[PDB]
């Protein structure tokens, strides 16, 4: 059996940290990664995403 | 000997592990947190 969480948002502000400054930069003035996640990505049997 | 060995402890879970799929982090202090490297006799045992 395999278990994954989907909508889990890190509530404490201590864990919302980045390993480097410009790891994932976007043209938008609000970074679309601070928003709470709504999905999960995993690999198939054949390696498909 | 009246001594006590410090284990791998840190004040933040962010710095206790590095993002390289392997060994743990080794930075000493970041801003006001800390990370004490393992000085116990259990250096190469007790897997993480």
């Amino acid at each position: 059996t395999f278990i994954m969480p989907m909508g889990v948002f890190q509530a404490n502000s201590m864990d919302r940290y980045t390993r480097h400054a410009g790891d994932f930069s976007t043209v938008s003035e609000q970074d679309p990664r601070q928003f709470p996640p709504q999905g999960i990505f995993f690999y198939n049997k054949d390696g498909i995403l | 000997f009246q001594e006590a060995y410090p284990p791998l402890c840190s004040s933040d879970a962010a710095m206790l592990r590095t993002a390289h799929a392997g060994e743990t982090g080794a930075d000493e202090v970041h801003l006001a947190q800390y990370l004490i490297r393992d000085a116990s006799p259990l250096r190469g045992c007790l897997p993480l």
